[PDB]
C-alpha cells in the first residue's frame, strides 16, 4: 500500500519520516517521494509543531518541516493572529535557545540550526522594528552572559545582515529595505561594541571566528567610522592575520576596506598597508617560492594565496597615488610589488587573472602617462636625461620583470574547436569569445603598453628568449609556442622599420634553429611558428613581396605535407595571408610580368589534391580575397570564371545526368557531391561578395530546382517513416545541400551593391523553389533556415521586398504558426528563427501588416503576444522588441494608429501585466517596464480617441489609471485597494524614469507574493505618496525644454 | 567510489541539456523546464577506478522549485550555472551560492558560463569575477559544442579524492 | 636588401628530406635538399631489394588496425610517392613503363572486414563504404591498392596493387604487380561498375612502354579522364612507401622537352 498523499487524521510522524529518508536516500521511487512531499505544502502547517517536537533521519524531517513554516512566516505572517505570530516568535527564540548550546550538536549539524536561525532572520524582516523593539538589545546582553548563544548569535546578526543589505534587491519592497537599514544603522554600534568585546577578551576559537566571518559582511555597509575611526584595522592586523586559522577570515575583511574611496581616511590606508606588510612579510618571506608553496600547499594555505592575490591587487589598483606621496612608503609598494611577480608565476589561471588584472591596469596608468620611449640618447654634459616620466621611474625595473612575464607565460592565442556539426559532420570549429581568448588579449594588451614604454626592452626579452631555445637549451615546445605567440602578439606595436631589423632577425634565427634540430616532430612545430610570427605581420609582406611569394609559395608546400596538422597549419596561414596581403596577389610585381593570382588558379589542382574536404574549402575562401581585391570588372569576372571552373564541372556533371534522370539526385556520392560544391560555392562568395552574383547567377535557377528536388525526397521519406529518417546518412546528406543552398542565398544577399535587381531576379525564384516548398513539405522536414535567410534576406532588401511580404508570409506565416501555437516546447528552431523573421518584416517592412485583413494583422499581433510569453529568453524578448517597435511603427500613420489603440491598445496591457505578474519572466523586466512605460506616456497625451465612450468626462489617463487598477485587482483579490492606488498611480508617475519604472515593477512583483492583509500598514502609505512627487517634478523640468 | 552533486542554475541556463549530453552525447534544442529536481547518475573512468556523481538536476524556475535547499542536504560538491546569452542569469547567481552555502558549509563548488558557443555572447569573461572571493572554481562551457565539456567534473573530482595529477581515461 | 637572406633562408626551410619532391615545381622552375642524380640512387635501391621487411605482418595489421628504412605505422605515407623525374634514364626504352594518371585524389584503399575505405597520402578518411573488392562487401582475407579517386567518374582508377585476397604485393616487382591488376581487376564480377555493394567503379590505368615511337603515340590518345600527368616505373622495383627515385612523375608538356535582364537558362528545367 506503499502510496499515502497527506489528509487530516491523528496524522503520524514514523511515515512521513520514511518519504524523507527515501528522497534523500535510495532510487527513483525517490520521484514519488520528491514528488510528494511538494504536495504537502497546500493546506498549511498544522503539523509543524507535530514533527518539529516528536522527532533516526530526524534533523532531515524537521528540516522539511522549517520549509513549510518559513513559508507560513514570509506571506501570511501579517493576517496571522496577533498572538500566533507571538507564538512563533517565542517558538522559534526557544527553539534556537535550546537546539544550540548542546553536548554535541556538531551532530546536530549546523544545517537544523543555520536554517532556523535563517528562519528567525525571516520574523524579524516582518516586525523587528516595531512588534520587536528590544530585539538587538536584548541578545547583545544574552551573549554577554552565555559564549553558546553568543557564538550562534553571531550567526543571526550575519544573516540579518545580508538579507537586508546584500539580497534586499528584489527580496523587499523598495522602502521597506530603507526603513531596515537606517534601523540596523541605528543600533549598530551596541553590536559592533559587542564583536570588538569579543574580539578583544575571548580566547574560544570558534566564536572570535563566526565573529571575524560576521564581521566581513557587516564591511559592505557599516558606516566608515566604524572602521577608520576605530582601532579595528590594527585588531586585524596586530591581532588576528599572524594567526593560522583566522588568517584568512583577516585578509579578505581587510581586502573589503582595501576597496573603499580613501578622501578621508588616506592616513588609516596608508598605516594599514604598511602594516599589513609587516605581518606579511613576517609570514610569507620574499625569498620564498610562491609556486611551490601553491603545488605542494593544501586547501589550508591555497586560499590564503589566491587572498593575497585580491589584498594585494585591488589595494595597488585603488590606492595608488597614495602610495608614492611619500617617498616613505615608496619601499613598501616595492615589497608589495614584489609579492605580486611571485604570486603571479602560480600555476593556477585563476589567480594569474587577478596578477593580470592589476599588471594590464598598470601598464594603462603608464601609457596614459607617456606613451613615449624614454628618448634613447644619454645627454652631451653626461647627466640624466630628464625624460623618464614622474613614475614609471618607479617601476622601470619592475615592468621588465612583467613584460618577461607575458612573454613567458603568454596565453594560447587561438582556440580551436575539433568537434561535429548536427549532422554527422567533422569539423574545426574557430571559437571568438571565450574565457581563454580573454586571457591572450589581456596579456597581449599589457606587452602591447610594456611595448610602447620601452619596445627595446621586449626585443631585448624575446632575443634572450629565443637565444636560450637555439643553444640555450631551455628548449621545450610548449616554451617555444610561448615565445612566438607572444612575438604574434607585439605586431604592430612596433616603428615599423624597427620591426623590420627586427622579423629578419628572429625568424632567420629559427630557420636556423629549426635545421639544427634533428627529427620531424620538432621541424613541424617549429615550422609552424615561423608561419604564426610570419603571417602575423602583413605590414611586412606587403612592403617585402619577393618574401611574400616565397612564403606563399613555400606555404602551397606544407599543403602536401603528411606529417599533423602541418597541413591545416598551412591553410589557416594561407587564408590570413590572402585576407592581408590580398592586393599584392592580383596586381603586377616588381620581379614578374603576370600577376600572381593567375599561377594560383593555373595550378589549382595541384596544389591543392593532397588535402582533404574542409581544407580545400578554406584554400577557396583563400583566393576569394584575392578575387575579391581585383576591382577591374572585366578582369574580375574572367578571374571568377576560371576560379569557379573546378567545382562548376563536378556541377555542370551532376546537372547533365539529373537531366536525362532526376534520380541522381538521390545518389548518396553525387549529394556528397553537390554538397561539398556548394560549401565551396559559399565560402568562395563569402570572400568574393557581390561581384560573385556572376557565379551564383550561372547555377542559380539549376540549384534551386535541384534544393527543390531535395526537398521533395526528404519530407516524402519523412512523411512515410517518421522524424527518425532524419537520423540517416542519406536524409543528413540531402538536408546539407538545402541548408548550404539557403546559406549561399543569403550569404550572398547579405553583401550586395544592389537591392533593386536581387529584389527582381533572386527573390521571384525563391518563392515556388524555396518558400511554397517550406509550406508544402510535411511539419517535421520544413527547414528552419527558410524563415531564418528569408529574415537575412528582408534586412537587406527591405522597402524594395515590401510588396512580396503577402506572398511570403502566406507560404509560411500560419503554417509556422500552427507548429509554434500548442506548447512553447516542439519546434525550438522554428520558434527562434520564425521570430527574427517577423521581427525583421515588422521592422523594415510595416506598410505590409498596413495593407492586408484586419483579421490577418490581427492574427500577427496574436503572435507576438505569443513570442513574449515564452519562457526562452530569445522568443519572448525577440517578442518583445516586436511590440516596442511596433509600437513606434504605428506611431508614424496617425490614421491606424487612433484605430490601432481602439482596438488592441488595452488588449495589449492585459498581456504584457500578465508576463510582468508572472514569476517566470523575469529577464523581460527592462523590456516590459519600457513597453508599459511608453504606453502610459503615449496615453497622457497621444491616445486621441475614447475607449470608455462615456464622452470625454470619461477622458483617458483616468480611464486607464481606472482599468489598470481593476485588472490587477481582480486578477489579486488579497492586495488591499492601497497597494492597488500606490502602484497604479506610480505607473504615471514613475512614468519618465524606466530605471525607476522597474523599481517599481518589481515593488509590485514583492507586493503580491506576499499577503499584506488588513490590519498592517507598515507599507509606508504616504512616505512614497510624496517620493513619487519629486519624480513627476522632474520629468517636467526637463521634458517641456 | 561516488558523490553527490547538486546542479542550480535558473531557468533555461542549460542544466539539464548539459548532463544529458553527458550521459548519452544527445544535445537537446527544446526547452522544457525540469520540475522539482531529477537525479541523474553519471560516471567516468580515471586515473583510480570509476567515480560517479550523483548529479540532482534541480530546477532553475521559481514556479517549480520544490523543496530547493531540501534537495542541497548533504550535498559533497556542486555547480551553480548561468547563460552568457544574458546578464541576468549571472546576476542571480550570488543567490544561489548563497542559499547553496547555507546547507553546505565546505562542499567543492564550479561555477559555469554556458552558451559559450552562441556568437552573440552578452556577458563578457571581463564581468565574470564572482568565484574569486567566494573562491569557487568557474569555467567556461558549452553543451553545444563540448568546449571545456567534462572540465567541471574533472575538477570537482581532483578534490573530493585530493588529487591534483587525477586525470580522466578512455576506459 | 638583407632580408633577402630570409627570403633566400625560408628557401631552405624544410618538413621533408625527401629528394626532388614533387610537392615543390620541378628542380629546375628555382635554380639545397635535391640534385642531379636520380640514377645513382635507382641503383643501390634495387641492389638492396633482399627483403628485410615483414610485409605480410604489415598487410594484416593495416587490413585490422592493429599496431604492436621503417614500416610507417598508420594510415599516412602508405602510399609508394612518385619523385620528379629528372635523370631521363639510360634504359628507357625496355626497362621502364607509363602510367597516364588521371585528375584526382591518390588514396589508400584498404578492404576488410566487410568495409572499405580510402585514406589520403596522409592517413585521413575521405570516404568508407561498400565494394567487390575481396573483403570489402558483406575472411582474413582483404586488399589494398594505391588509386586515385576521379570525383567527375566516381571512379577509382586504380595504380597499383599491394595486397590481394590476403597476399602481399609489396615484395612483387611492378611489371608483375601490373599485370596481376588487368589479369585480376576485370576479372572480379562487377567491381568495374556502379551498383549497391559496389558505388563505386573501379578502373585499373592502362600502362605503356617508353620507347620514342611510344611516348609517341601515348601523348595523342584518348582517355576516359582527364590527364593530369605520366608515371615512370622502373619495370623492376618492389612497392616501397614514401618518396623513391624509381617512379618519376612528370606533367604531359614537359616530355618532348624532356628528350621530346535575368539569369541564365535552366539546365534541369523543371517547375518554375
Ligand atoms: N547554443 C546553446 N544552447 C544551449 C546550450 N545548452 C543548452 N542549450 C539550449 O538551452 C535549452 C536547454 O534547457 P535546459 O537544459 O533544460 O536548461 P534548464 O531550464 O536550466 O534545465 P531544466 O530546468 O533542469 O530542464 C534548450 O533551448 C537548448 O536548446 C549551449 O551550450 N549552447
Ligand atoms: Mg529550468
Amino acid at each position: 500500500a506503499a502510496r499515502q498523499l497527506l489528509d487530516f487524521s491523528q496524522k503520524l510522524d514514523i511515515n512521513l519520516l520514511d518519504n524523507v529518508v527515501n528522497c534523500l536516500y535510495h532510487g527513483e521511487g525517490a520521484q514519488q517521494r520528491m514528488a510528494q512531499e511538494v504536495l504537502t505544502h497546500l493546506k498549511e502547517h498544522p503539523d509543524a509543531w507535530t514533527r518539529v517536537d516528536t522527532i533516526s533521519q530526524n534533523m532531515n524531517t524537521k528540516y522539511y518541516g522549517l520549509q513549510i513554516l518559513e513559508n507560513v512566516i514570509k506571506t501570511r505572517w501579517k493576517i496571522l493572529p496577533r498572538n500566533q505570530c507571538e507564538g512563533i516568535k517565542k517558538y522559534v527564540v526557544g527553539l534556537i535557545i535550546k537546539t544550540s548550546s548542546d553536548p554535541t550538536c556538531v551532530e546536530k549539524e549546523k544545517v537544523y540550526i543555520g536554517k532556523l536561525n535563517m528562519i528567525l532572520v525571516q520574523i524579524l524582516k516582518q516586525e523587528w522594528p516595531k512588534h520587536w523593539p528590544t530585539f538587538i538589545s536584548d541578545i547583545v546582553g544574552a551573549s554577554r552572559t552565555s559564549e553558546s548563544l553568543c557564538q550562534n548569535n553571531m550567526v543571526i546578526l550575519k544573516l540579518l545582515s545580508e538579507e537586508v543589505f546584500d539580497f534586499s534587491s528584489g527580496q523587499i519592497t523598495q522602502v521597506k529595505a530603507k526603513h531596515l537599514k537606517d534601523s540596523m544603522c541605528n543600533e549598530f554600534s551596541q553590536i559592533f561594541q559587542l564583536c570588538q568585546f569579543v574580539m578583544e577578551n575571548s580566547q574560544n576559537a570558534p566564536l572570535v571566528h563566526a565573529t571575524l566571518e560576521t564581521l566581513l559582511r557587516f564591511l559592505n555597509w557599516i558606516p566608515l567610522g566604524y572602521i577608520f575611526e576605530t582601532k579595528l584595522i590594527s585588531t586585524l592586523i596586530y591581532k588576528f592575520l599572524n594567526v593560522p586559522m583566522f588568517r584568512n577570515v583577516s585578509l579578505k575583511c581587510l581586502t573589503e576596506i582595501a576597496g573603499v574611496s580613501v578622501s578621508q581616511y588616506e592616513e588609516q590606508f596608508e598605516t594599514l598597508f604598511t602594516l599589513t606588510m609587516m605581518q606579511l612579510k613576517q609570514m610569507l618571506p620574499l625569498n620564498t617560492n610562491i609556486r611551490l608553496a601553491y603545488s605542494n600547499g593544501k586547501d589550508d594555505e591555497q586560499n590564503f594565496i589566491q587572498n593575497l592575490s585580491l589584498f594585494l591587487c585591488t589595494f595597488l589598483k585603488e590606492h595608488g597615488q597614495l602610495l608614492e606621496k611619500r617617498l616613505n612608503l615608496r619601499e613598501a609598494l616595492m615589497e608589495a610589488l614584489h609579492y605580486m611577480l611571485l604570486v603571479s608565476e602560480v600555476e593556477e589561471t585563476e589567480i594569474f587573472k587577478i596578477c593580470l588584472e592589476y599588471w594590464n591596469h598598470l601598464a594603462a596608468e603608464l601609457y596614459r602617462e607617456s606613451p613615449f620611449s624614454t628618448s634613447a640618447s644619454p645627454l652631451l654634459s653626461g647627466s640624466q636625461h630628464f625624460d623618464i616620466p614622474p613614475r614609471r621611474q618607479l617601476y622601470l625595473t619592475v615592468l621588465s620583470k612583467v613584460r618577461l612575464l607575458m612573454v613567458s607565460r603568454m596565453a594560447k592565442p587561438e582556440e580551436v574547436l575539433v568537434v561535429e556539426n548536427d549532422q554527422g559532420e567533422v569539423v574545426r570549429e574557430f571559437m571568438k569569445d571565450t574565457d581563454s581568448i580573454n586571457l591572450y588579449k589581456n596579456m597581449r594588451e599589457t606587452l602591447v603598453y610594456l611595448t610602447h614604454l620601452d619596445y627595446v626592452d621586449t626585443e631585448i626579452i624575446m632575443t634572450k628568449k629565443l637565444q636560450n631555445q637555439v643553444n640555450g637549451t631551455e628548449w621545450s615546445w610548449k616554451n617555444l609556442n610561448t615565445l612566438c605567440w607572444a612575438i604574434g602578439s607585439i605586431s604592430g606595436a612596433m616603428h615599423e622599420e624597427d620591426e623590420k631589423r627586427f622579423l629578419v632577425t628572429v625568424i632567420k634565427d629559427l630557420l636556423g634553429l629549426c635545421e639544427q634540430k634533428r627529427g620531424k616532430d620538432n621541424k613541424a612545430i617549429i615550422a609552424s611558428n615561423i608561419m604564426y610570427i610570419v603571417g602575423q605581420y602583413p605590414r611586412f609582406l606587403r612592403a617585402h613581396w619577393k618574401f611574400l611569394k616565397t612564403v606563399v609559395n613555400k606555404l602551397f608546400e606544407f599543403m602536401h605535407e603528411t606529417h599533423d596538422g602541418v597541413q591545416d597549419m598551412a591553410c589557416d596561414t594561407f587564408i590570413k595571408i590572402a585576407q592581408k596581403c590580398r592586393r599584392h596577389f592580383v596586381q603586377v610585381q616588381v620581379g614578374e610580368v603576370m600577376p600572381f593570382i593567375d599561377e594560383i588558379l593555373n595550378n589549382i589542382n595541384t596544389i591543392i589534391c593532397d588535402l582533404q574536404p574542409q581544407q580545400v574549402h578554406t584554400f577557396y575562401e583563400a583566393v576569394g580575397y584575392m578575387i575579391g581585391a581585383q576591382t577591374d570588372q572585366t578582369v574580375q569576372e574572367h578571374l571568377i570564371e576560371k576560379y569557379m571552373l573546378l567545382p562548376n564541372q563536378v556541377w555542370d556533371s551532376i546537372i547533365q545526368q539529373a537531366t536525362k534522370n532526376v534520380d541522381i539526385l538521390k545518389d548518396p556520392e553525387t549529394v556528397k557531391q553537390l554538397g561539398s560544391i556548394l560549401k565551396t560555392n559559399v565560402r568562395a562568395c563569402k570572400a568574393v561578395g557581390h561581384p560573385f552574383v556572376i557565379q551564383l547567377g550561372r547555377i542559380y535557377l539549376d540549384m534551386l530546382n535541384v534544393y527543390k528536388c531535395l526537398s521533395e525526397n526528404i519530407s516524402a521519406a519523412i512523411q512515410a517513416n517518421g522524424e527518425m529518417v532524419t537520423k540517416q546518412p542519406l536524409i543528413r546528406s540531402m538536408r546539407t545541400v538545402k541548408r548550404e543552398t539557403l546559406k549561399l542565398i543569403s550569404g550572398w544577399v547579405s553583401r550586395s551593391n544592389d537591392p533593386q535587381m536581387v529584389a527582381e531576379n533572386f527573390v521571384p525564384p525563391l518563392l515556388d523553389a524555396v518558400l511554397i516548398d517550406y509550406q508544402r513539405n510535411v511539419p517535421a522536414a520544413r527547414e528552419p533556415e527558410v524563415l531564418s535567410t528569408m529574415a537575412i534576406i528582408v534586412n537587406k532588401l527591405g522597402g524594395h521586398i515590401t510588396a512580396e511580404i503577402p506572398q511570403i508570409f502566406d507560404a509560411v506565416f500560419e503554417c509556422t504558426l500552427n507548429m509554434i501555437n500548442k506548447d512553447f516546447e516542439e519546434y525550438p528552431e522554428h520558434r527562434t528563427n520564425f521570430f527574427l523573421l517577423l521581427q525583421a518584416v515588422n521592422s523594415h517592412c510595416f506598410p505590409a501588416f498596413l495593407a492586408i485583413p484586419p483579421a490577418q494583422f490581427k492574427l500577427v499581433l496574436d503572435s507576438i503576444i505569443w513570442a513574449f510569453k515564452h519562457t526562452m529568453r530569445n522568443v519572448a524578448d525577440t517578442g518583445l522588441q516586436i511590440l516596442f517597435t511596433l509600437l513606434q511603427n504605428v506611431a508614424q500613420e496617425e490614421a491606424a494608429a487612433q484605430s490601432f489603440y481602439q482596438t488592441y491598445f488595452c488588449d495589449i496591457l492585459q498581456h504584457i501585466f500578465s508576463v510582468v505578474t508572472d514569476t517566470s519572466h523575469t529577464a523581460g523586466l527592462t523590456m516590459h517596464a519600457s513597453i508599459l512605460a511608453y504606453m502610459f506616456n503615449l496615453v497622457e497625451e497621444g491616445k486621441i480617441s475614447t475607449p470608455l465612450n462615456p464622452g470625454n468626462p470619461v477622458n483617458n489617463q483616468m480611464f486607464i489609471q481606472d482599468y489598470v487598477a481593476n485588472l490587477l485587482k481582480s486578477a489579486f483579490p488579497h492586495l488591499q485597494d492601497a497597494q492597488v492606488k500606490l502602484f497604479v498611480t506610480g505607473l504615471f508617475s514613475l512614468n519618465q524614469d524606466i530605471p525607476a519604472f522597474k523599481e517599481h515593477l518589481r515593488d509590485f512583483l514583492v507586493q503580491i507574493k506576499e499577503f499584506a492583509g488588513e490590519d498592517t500598514s507598515d507599507l509606508f502609505l504616504e512616505e512614497r505618496e510624496t517620493a513619487l512627487r519629486q519624480a513627476q517634478e522632474e520629468k517636467h523640468k526637463l521634458q517641456m525644454s | 567510489v561516488q558523490f553527490k552533486l547538486v546542479l542550480v542554475g535558473d531557468g533555461g541556463t542549460g542544466k539539464t541539456t548539459f548532463v544529458k549530453r553527458h550521459l548519452t552525447g544527445e544535445f537537446e534544442k527544446k526547452y522544457v523546464a525540469t520540475l522539482g529536481v531529477e537525479v541523474h547518475p553519471l560516471v567516468f573512468h580515471t586515473n583510480r577506478g570509476p567515480i560517479k556523481f550523483n548529479v540532482w538536476d534541480t530546477a532553475g524556475l521559481e514556479k517549480f522549485g520544490g523543496l530547493r535547499d531540501g534537495y542541497y542536504i548533504q550535498a559533497q560538491c556542486a555547480i551553480i550555472m548561468f547563460d552568457v546569452t544574458s546578464r541576468v542569469t549571472y546576476k542571480n547567481v550570488p543567490n544561489w551560492h548563497r542559499d547553496l552555502v547555507r546547507v553546505c558549509e565546505n562542499i567543492p563548488i564550479v561555477l559555469c558560463g554556458n552558451k559559450v558557443d552562441i556568437k552573440d555572447r552578452k556577458v563578457k569573461a571581463k564581468s565574470i569575477v564572482f568565484h574569486r572571493k567566494k573562491n569557487l572554481q568557474y569555467y567556461d562551457i558549452s553543451a553545444k559544442s563540448n568546449y571545456n565539456f567534462e572540465k567541471p567534473f574533472l575538477w570537482l573530482a581532483r578534490k573530493l579524492i585530493g588529487d591534483p595529477n587525477l586525470e580522466f581515461v578512455a576506459m | 636588401g638583407s632580408l633577402n637572406e630570409l627570403a633566400l633562408k625560408l628557401a631552405g626551410l624544410d618538413i621533408s628530406q625527401d629528394l626532388n619532391s614533387t610537392a615543390a615545381p620541378h628542380p629546375r622552375l628555382s635554380q639545397y635538399s635535391s640534385l642531379e642524380q636520380s640514377e645513382r640512387r635507382r641503383r643501390l635501391l634495387e641492389l638492396q631489394k633482399s627483403k628485410r621487411l615483414d610485409y605480410v605482418n604489415h598487410a594484416r595489421r593495416l587490413a585490422e588496425d592493429d599496431w604492436t628504412k621503417k614500416l610507417p605505422k598508420h594510415y599516412a605515407n602508405q602510399l609508394m610517392l612518385s619523385e620528379w623525374l629528372i635523370d631521363v634514364p639510360s634504359d628507357l626504352g625496355q626497362e621502364w613503363i607509363v602510367v597516364v594518371c588521371p585528375v584526382g585524389k591518390r588514396a589508400l584503399i584498404v578492404a576488410s572486414r566487410g568495409s572499405t575505405s580510402a585514406y589520403t597520402k596522409s592517413g585521413y578518411c575521405v570516404n568508407r563504404f561498400s565494394s567487390l573488392l575481396p573483403g570489402g562487401n558483406r575472411a582474413k582475407d582483404y586488399t589494398i591498392l594505391d588509386c586515385i579517386y576521379n570525383e567527375v567518374n566516381q571512379t577509382y582508377y586504380v595504380l597499383d596493387v599491394m595486397c590481394w585476397r590476403g597476399h602481399p604485393f609489396y615484395d612483387c616487382q611492378t611489371d608483375f604487380r601490373f599485370y596481376w591488376m588487368h589479369s585480376k581487376l576485370p576479372e572480379e564480377e562487377g567491381l568495374g561498375e556502379k551498383t549497391k555493394l559496389n558505388p563505386f567503379k573501379f578502373v585499373g590505368l592502362k600502362n605503356f612502354p617508353c620507347t620514342p615511337e611510344s611516348l609517341c603515340d601515348v601523348l595523342s590518345m584518348d582517355f576516359p579522364f582527364e590527364v593530369d600527368g605520366l608515371l615512370f616505373y622502373h619495370k623492376q622495383t618492389h612497392y616501397s612507401p614514401g618518396s623513391t627515385p624509381l617512379v618519376g612523375w612528370l606533367r604531359p608538356y614537359m616530355v618532348s622537352d624532356v628528350l621530346g535582364h535575368s539569369p541564365d537558362h535552366p539546365g534541369c528545367l523543371m517547375e518554375n
